[PDB]
């Protein structure tokens, strides 16, 4: 949220669910996602970070966050 | 677990050709205190050194020499502990065969025997070979005796050998000194002299302990009548 | 030493349709000359138009009964399908040959609806062994009863003038009759009569009571 | 590093003792399918997302009759999963021969739990990497169960499993208190708009992916399947 | 690499396995349960973390059974002290029925301790991250507690604690007295104990939970919740807030 | 390095380089239409003085179920045997027809015995590297499963699996439809097995089978194979 | 040259590195600061080497290439003077790429804290993360790092507030190879009339190297052949030799 | 060479592991020494608590193998505990087979094979303890036996445990000279001396655990408290 207010954003923000989604995070790391969120909105077009960017955002290596799909048929 | 570990063995063929482990064991004999064995023909003699380190002790407690049968005894250099688990075992086998059968025990089968669970260890993992060289000792008629069994899984005859520290020396002295007719008194005076040129701590009637295979087989030395001996010729 | 084989089969009757079928049976259980119950059929609805009904003792015809009935459960879980009596017919004889070292037996029948719009009525012997039925009386009393029921029933034999085809009705006046009849020729008949009607709708129950004396 | 290690140790231990293969099998079970879960505590639902891989086939199951009072959704790989099913069933058969009763699924579940756990606490076993959201209709009504590779048993009174399960958490949180001890309709509606938040929210909903399934009172095992969810949407 | 967290059946330069340190790290990692003796009796009680409103307890505690008679509290992690336990009961039994008596407390630790011993010579089977906490009342022996480690040591007590907690809790309860009242009155103390340890805690709420083995309970195990639970509850609102 | 590892990522190892392996055979098709269901497959060639006579890789499992197989040609030989066995096997319990899908499913629970550990009792070391496309008739009508190396099935009306099988499929979807002649289609399926060949087209590399109610699991022989080419 | 594969490598690395330097202005309004330092790794000499030149010839800032393993040095003190100099000069000139060939070497391993002049190496590695965590800041300076794999590398290294972002190379589709042969068959003299795709499925997956040097074996059978242009049969030849090659 | 995950020969000519065993035997403080006599066969022990929250009527480091044998345990607690159960049914096993009576001296060499085979299995340590016998034997009088789990074992005039072992050895050596002038109780009062001396400790009544194995008795008792002051006072007394 302190980082968040040099960020131009839309009016709701739903910090708990990502906070929680978050895991094993230092201070800077938790900064580090914030920054690039905002990148990644830059190639949307988009002038307001919004719920999704930071989404995509923590998913990123930086911690070995990680996914992959297929393991369903 | 409890049929998985090792299956293969620890030694290894390695483009020397040599088997590792086996030469650390002719190392692992080395450290063995003074032993010597003099074969006086009709007789037989064995000795060895029990060093002390400790005043702390009892009795004449454990020993070096055991009994397998009644008319063969070992004696060795290598590691103690060892030692009474591979005199349990043969024990066990000397008697169980040699009951089925009323015919006493020959020597050469002995030595197969020991062999076999020494080299058995070296061809299965998980445990290691025992590290200890064996004097086999024995009499029975008219039959040749004193033999030597390696940790190697090998036996050869002698006439005369030594073992413990400094080997190679003492042995050299022994060659040497050791010739033709001599008496089973006579086999014990020198013995005691290659131990004594060995080293010396000391030797007292409990810095010695020898043992003959003569007169129906083996026999104890009181310790009195090894002293007689240190008297007859210090 | 102690037995390895105990009578108590009662007597049964199975009377095939062309779209029904009924399985009657007295209650009364009995052994020789003392009397183990006064109740309790030895037919039983197995499900969705099967009725079966095992001859022999108790012991047994609880147990094998209890045990098919997970043999359809995991067919169908198994993927979705189900046996048909055919089916069902060929794994009743499988245990049989198996207990053909054991030493207690039964004889065992099953009837029920096919989706050929008709009666299957398929009837074992106790060591293994099917047949094609038209119409099977098994238990004590059957072997007297039977030749007068395939007659009256049937009109099949070689000593008959006519035929006649199956009603319903008919059938049950002819159970009732036979049942009524059988009861002062045995002491394994009697008391009441538990009559399983097969229909296309579904599963119906008579019962009715006999003599006793 | 020693990332290789901590694979290869599957007794492994480290300074925060932290045990990583149960986070590689969390990981497994947020690569799976959306389900979600949910109970009245008198009727019980599942809404559950079955997908297809490509355009000329049509969707597999994730929901499994496991027997005709209790039942399961699968999320994870359909391979393992088979395998505990069949040892699952074949206890319910027993409880029915000896004992004839349908036994608590409470202490079904239990049971089954122990047995996986013991050999994870020796050499051997890989993790399952399928979480499971077990339903069934007991003595003392339905329950709910989550079941974990971890074999963390938890009974919920609604949960979810699936990428983006906090979402749908947080409006079960949110509709908790709405959802009572009745109403069959009502407890759906919830479940095709929770089921909504699961999925990235760029799919539209489809009939021929849900598949509502539904056990309550006087209810055993049913399955709407494709179109059929239409008459109750 | 340290060359002994891939073994588990050796030696180390610190003696014992790395491994084995690394249990005990684990349990201190936990929430915080205490027990306290007394002559009448023994009390347990444990704190239990709130998560959220969806999930809900109905097999899964922390306070334990041991067969009818014996009273069991654990710290660690849940799913491996479920299966230490299951088998400790059956092994009782067998016991029970064969000797002919109901197992004493001391036995049955033998028995626990003998098993994980075990397991630390060899590095087949990893070790349990459990401490288990047992105890009851004795019909003609007394109340005696016991405390199992993952450690391979296990003592007699007249408290034990364990938890984050572990030494601040030993402290007030090494202040407090020998025979301690009458059991009921110590329902209220540890109550206290807990509701002060807390605030110490304190990120969520907690759900208080008591037990006890009393002499009005016969020598029995019981759970104390009711309305016994609530006024020693009430007692500590009114003394602090914390 | 375990292969009984469950991997980092928690998608295991082995199961992903079979997709490799069956990437480098060849190309087998599938049309399942509204009435039969159409294999179609390369069994190649390469020198002249080799006999493809002799070889085959469309086997038919019984007479109203059929499979194609694709990747490490020696797993198959293995897997066939285990199925054949079983479908027979329940023919002498209830003398009755097996769906193509009850088949499918006691073949893949076989697929898992990789390892030593135990999340699967050993026998094996590592899993079968072949994805089979199974085709069978019954009261379901024609219908088209797919067998996944991944140790799972997925039903399907039409597949193709391959080397080629990324440009197949595409080239398939424009053909298909859910309505179409079964003749029409071996045409279809023939312009697509076309396509991707480099070597001569000529019915000694390339084998069709289809399977009607009207005759059974049927062979498609040399000089049927002929005047299909002669059509397109 | 390679892209194709190395078609993602170049979309991000634009974004990176060269977009903060044309357009800064924008990213000041919306208050993001982009990252400092990007990671590549996989086989160099495959495109993963040629994609840090062909960037640094577009972007037209200077190019610093510094070789790590000359950096050190047979004498201590001398290896962290050297680190502090680099940064000096990086600060002055404002917008500079600092090239750093496959650090490892001073790069990480290492956790061990010394057992004998590997103290002396993890000194430098230890003075570079001061000035990269430090009061400095990061201006228009970029920094590009060459790893093999890098598992190697510490989580210090790794870590955010330095590094960020890690582009990856790729097992390259097979719509990639021949975007690749492609840029080749412009020198080449072709006969176009067969098709080169064909023949890639059926190849064995590889990266972009050997792409390329399947077809440079190709002009040389030509060569003896004594034709000009290409043909089907010199393309079946090169696939034996290659299919050795990596297995020695 | 590679104690890693396995244990080889060496030119070391012992393992380090081996060693390892021998150096931390004890992680506490406590300290041990047993003396022979014709009279007695005397270990004297400490008892020690960190907190008083813990019980100290069960706590004890003597144990009571049999009625005849009595055995106190320098190792860790886990490795002493498990040994002592083994040894329990060993020892019953024993008497059932042969009926007659295990001696002391028969124990320690079996307990040493055991401990033998462990060293070879490179699947599997030895248990990590020192075990000190002692007994009253009718065959050579009382026996006094003390193991080390390298397989070694012997039998000794007195000896002492703990981790200052070498320094209670050079009192004893003075007191051994003569030894067999001290009657009953007076043995007593030296073998509390020289724990004493060593460890700096003048000590308290619930401090020390003397434990007496006493002749023309088959009795191995761990002794009151009044008799246990006594001596304690009479040590004053010559001060």
């Amino acid at each position: 949220q302190i980082h968040s207010r040099k960020m131009n954003v839309s009016p709701d923000v739903n910090y708990e669910e990502l906070a929680r989604c978050t895991d094993d995070f230092n201070g800077a790391q938790c900064k580090a996602v914030c920054v690039e969120a905002g990148m990644i909105a830059l190639r949307r077009g988009a002038t307001e970070l919004t719920h999704e960017d930071y989404m995509e955002g923590i998913l990123e290596v930086q911690a070995k966050k990680k996914a992959n799909l297929q393991y369903y048929a | 677990m409890a049929e998985r570990g090792y299956s293969f063995s620890l030694t290894t063929f390695s483009p020397s050709g040599k088997l590792v482990q086996i030469e650390y064991a002719l190392a692992a004999v080395a450290g063995g205190a003074p032993s010597v064995g003099i074969k006086a023909a009709n007789g037989v003699v064995l000795a060895t050194e029990k060093k002390q380190k400790s005043i702390l002790y009892d009795e004449r407690s454990v020993h070096k020499v055991e009994p397998i049968t009644k008319h063969i005894g070992l004696v060795y250099s290598g590691m103690g502990p060892d030692y009474r688990v591979l005199v349990h075992r043969a024990r066990k086998l000397a008697q169980q065969y040699y009951l089925v059968y009323q015919e006493p025990i020959p020597t050469a089968q002995l030595v197969q025997r020991v062999a076999s669970v020494m080299q058995e260890y070296t061809q299965s993992g998980g445990v290691r070979p025992f590290g200890v060289s064996l004097l086999i000792c024995g009499w029975n008629e008219g039959r040749p005796y004193l033999f030597q069994s390696d940790p190697s899984g090998a036996y050869f005859a002698w006439k005369a050998t030594a073992m413990g520290k400094n080997y190679v020396n003492g042995k050299t002295f022994l060659e040497k000194r050791y010739n033709e007719d001599l008496e089973l008194e006579d086999a014990i005076h020198t013995a005691i002299l290659t131990l004594k040129e060995s080293f010396e701590g000391q030797m007292t009637e409990d810095n010695i302990e020898v043992g003959i295979c003569n007169e129906a087989g083996f026999r104890r030395l009181t310790p009195t009548e090894v002293k007689d001996y240190l008297a007859a010729i210090a | 030493r102690f037995s390895p084989y105990v009578f108590n089969g009662g007597t049964i009757l199975a009377i095939a349709g062309e779209d029904f079928a009924i399985v009657a049976s007295d209650t009364r259980l009995s052994e020789g000359f003392s009397i183990h119950t006064r109740d309790s059929p030895k037919c039983y609805k197995l499900t969705d138009k099967t009725v079966i009904g095992c001859s022999g003792f108790h012991g047994d015809c609880l147990t094998l009964t209890k045990i098919i009935e997970a043999r359809l459960k995991m067919y169908k879980h198994s993927n979705n399908k189900a046996m048909t009596t055919g089916a069902i017919a060929a794994m009743l004889s499988t245990i049989l040959y198996s207990r053909r070292f054991f030493p207690y037996y039964v004889y065992n029948i099953i009837g029920g609806l096919d989706e050929e719009g008709k009666g299957a009525v398929y009837s074992f012997d106790p060591v293994g062994s099917y047949q094609r039925d038209s119409f099977k009386a098994g238990g004590s009393a059957s072997a007297m009863l039977q030749p007068l029921l395939d007659n009256q029933v049937g009109f099949k034999n070689m000593q008959n003038v006519e035929h006649v085809p199956l009603s319903l009705d008919r059938a049950m006046r002819l159970v009732k009759d036979v049942f009524i009849s059988a009861a002062e020729r045995d002491v394994y008949t009697g008391d009441a009569l538990r009559i399983c009607i097969v229909t296309k709708e579904g599963i119906r129950e008579e019962t009715v009571s006999l003599r006793k004396d | 590093m020693f990332r290789n290690q901590y694979d290869n140790d599957v007794t492994v231990w480290s300074p925060q003792g932290r045990i990583h293969q149960i986070e590689y099998a969390m990981e497994a079970v947020k690569q799976g399918s959306a389900t979600v879960g949910l109970k009245s505590k008198t009727h019980a639902v599942l809404v559950a997302l079955k997908r297809a891989q490509s355009e000329l086939a049509a969707h597999q199951k994730k929901i499994l009759h496991v027997d005709n009072h209790i039942g399961i959704s699968i999320a994870g790989l359909t391979a393992d999963a088979r395998l505990l099913c069949n040892f699952m069933r074949q206890e319910c058969l027993d409880s029915r021969f000896v004992f004839d009763r349908p036994l608590p699924v409470s202490r079904l579940v239990s049971l089954i739990g122990s047995k996986t756990q013991i050999p994870t606490q020796r050499y051997g076993r890989r993790p399952y990497g399928v979480g499971l959201l077990i339903a069934g209709y007991d003595d003392m009504g339905p329950h709910i169960f989550q079941t974990c590779p971890s074999a963390n048993y938890f009974d919920c009174r609604a949960m979810s499993i699936g990428a983006r399960s906090q979402s749908a958490r947080t409006y079960l949180e949110r509709h908790m208190s709405e959802f009572m001890e009745c109403n069959l309709n009502e407890l759906v509606k919830h479940g095709l708009r929770a089921l909504r938040e699961t999925l990235p929210a760029e799919q539209d909903l489809t009939t021929k992916n849900v598949s509502i399934g539904i056990v309550g009172k006087d209810l055993e095992f049913t399955i709407y399947d494709d179109d059929d969810v239409s008459p109750f949407l | 690499g340290t060359g002994y967290d891939l073994s588990a059946s050796t030696f180390s330069p610190d003696g014992r396995v790395f491994q084995v340190e690394y249990a005990m790290k684990a349990v201190e990692n936990s929430s915080t349960a205490i027990g306290i003796r007394c002559k009448d009796g023994v009390v347990f009680g444990v704190e239990k973390l709130v998560l959220s409103k969806l999930y809900e307890e109905g097999s899964n505690k922390r306070l334990f059974n041991v067969d009818r008679h014996v009273g069991m509290a654990v710290a660690g992690l849940l799913a491996d002290a479920r299966s230490l336990a299951d088998i400790a009961r059956e092994e009782a039994s067998n016991f029970r029925s064969n000797f002919g008596y109901n197992i004493p407390l001391k036995h049955l630790a033998d028995r626990v301790a003998m098993y994980v011993h075990a397991y630390t010579l060899y590095s087949a089977v990893r070790p349990f991250g459990c401490s288990f906490m047992l105890g009851s009342y004795s019909v003609n022996d007394g109340a005696q507690l016991y405390m199992i480690d993952p450690s391979g040591v296990s003592y007699g007590y007249w408290g034990c604690a364990i938890g984050k907690a572990r030494q601040a809790a030993k402290t007030e309860i090494e202040k407090l007295q020998m025979k301690e009242m009458t059991c009921r009155d110590i329902v209220k103390e540890v109550a206290k104990i807990i509701y002060i340890v807390h605030d110490e805690v304190k990120d969520k709420a907690f759900e208080l939970e008591l037990s006890w083995v009393g002499e009005l309970t016969n020598g029995r195990h019981e759970i104390v919740p009711k309305d016994i639970r609530e006024e020693a509850e009430k007692y500590a609102k009114e003394s602090l807030k914390e | 390095r375990g292969v009984n590892t469950f991997s980092p990522e928690g998608r295991l190892f082995q199961v992903e380089y079979a997709i490799e392996a069956i990437k480098l055979g060849s190309t087998a098709i599938g049309i399942q239409t509204s009435e039969g269901v159409c294999l179609a497959v390369e069994k190649r060639i390469t020198s002249p003085l080799m006999e493809p006579s002799s070889i085959e890789k469309i086997v038919e499992i019984d007479a109203h179920i059929g499979c194609a197989m694709s990747g490490l040609i020696a797993d198959a030989k293995t897997l066939i045997d285990k199925a054949r066995v079983e479908t027979q096997n329940h023919w002498f319990t209830y003398n009755e027809t097996m769906t193509v899908e009850s088949v499918t499913q006691a073949v893949s629970n076989l697929a898992l015995q990789f390892g030593e550990e135990d999340a699967d009792p050993g026998a094996m070391s590592r899993p079968f590297g072949v994805a089979l496309l199974f085709g069978g008739v019954d009261e379901k009508g024609p219908q088209l499963f797919h067998m996944d190396p991944s140790g799972t099935f997925v039903q399907c009306d039409a597949r193709a699996i391959g080397s080629a099988s990324e440009g197949a499929q595409s080239s398939l979807q424009e053909v298909y439809h859910k309505s179409m002649t079964l003749k029409e289609a071996i045409k279809s399926s023939l312009i697509i097995l076309k396509q991707v060949m480099e070597e001569k087209l000529n019915a000694t590399n390339i084998e069709l089978a289809t399977v009607q109610p009207g005759q059974n699991f049927h062979m498609f022989t040399k000089e049927e194979l002929e005047e299909v080419i002669k059509d397109i | 040259s390679d892209v194709g594969g190395c078609k993602e490598q170049i979309e991000k690395l634009r974004e990176v590195v060269e977009t903060p330097l044309l357009h800064p202005e924008r990213f000041v309004n919306l208050g993001i600061e982009p990252p400092k330092g990007v990671l590549l790794f996989g086989p160099p000499g495959t495109g993963k080497t040629l994609c840090a030149r062909a960037v640094a010839n577009r972007t037209d800032a200077c190019f610093i290439r510094v070789i790590g393993s000359e950096l050190v040095q047979k004498y201590v003190g001398e290896g962290a003077r050297m680190v502090r100099e680099l940064f000096e000069m990086a600060r002055t000139k404002k917008a500079c790429l600092i090239f750093f060939d496959e650090i490892d070497a001073i790069g990480g391993a290492r956790f061990d804290d010394g057992a004998g002049g590997d103290n002396e190496v993890q000194r430098t590695m230890l003075e570079l993360i001061n000035q990269l965590d430090g009061f400095d800041p990061r201006g228009n300076i970029k920094v590009l790092m060459a790893t093999n794999r890098p598992d190697t590398l510490d989580p210090a290294l790794m870590r955010p507030g330095r590094l960020d972002r890690k582009i990856e190379f790729s097992l390259p589709d097979l719509e990639g190879r021949t975007h690749i042969f492609k840029i080749h068959a412009r020198s080449m003299s072709v006969e176009r009339d067969i098709r080169f795709e064909l023949l890639a499925r059926l190849c064995p997956n590889s990266t972009g190297a050997e792409i390329r040097s399947v077809c440079t074996e190709a002009g040389m059978f030509a060569i003896r052949a004594r034709r000009k242009i290409a043909t089907e049969k010199d393309f079946l030849e090169a696939v034996n030799k290659v299919i050795k090659s990596y297995a020695k | 060479g590679f104690d890693r995950h396995i244990t080889i020969f060496s030119p070391e000519g012992r393992l380090y592991q081996v060693e390892y065993a021998f150096k931390a035997i004890n992680q506490g403080g406590l300290t041990s020494v047993a003396v022979r006599g014709k009279d007695c066969a005397v270990i004297v022990t400490q008892k020690k608590v960190p907190d008083k929250l813990l019980d100290s009527s069960t706590v004890t480091h003597l144990f009571k193998i049999t009625e005849n044998i009595g055995c106190v345990m320098t190792g860790m607690t886990a490795d002493s505990r498990s040994q002592v159960q083994r040894a329990r049914y060993e020892a019953a096993n024993w008497k059932y087979k042969y009926g007659y009576e295990i001696p002391v001296d028969m124990l320690c060499k079996r307990i040493a094979d055991i401990s033998q085979v462990y060293t070879q299995n490179a699947e599997m340590r030895p248990l990590g303890c020192c075990m000190i016998l002692i007994g009253i034997d009718e065959e050579q009088g009382p026996q006094v036996y003390k193991c080390d789990p390298a397989g070694y074992y012997c039998g000794f005039k007195a000896t002492a445990a703990g981790v200052k072992q070498t320094e209670s050895t050079s009192f004893l050596e003075k007191k051994v000279k003569k030894k067999f002038d001290w009657t009953f109780e007076q043995t007593v009062e030296t073998a509390i001396t020289c724990l004493s001396t060593v460890l700096s400790i003048d000590f308290k009544p619930s401090e020390i655990e003397v434990g007496v194995v006493t002749v023309e008795n088959p009795k191995f008792r761990i002794l009151t408290e009044a008799e246990i002051d006594a001596h304690l006072v009479a040590l004053a007394e010559r001060d």
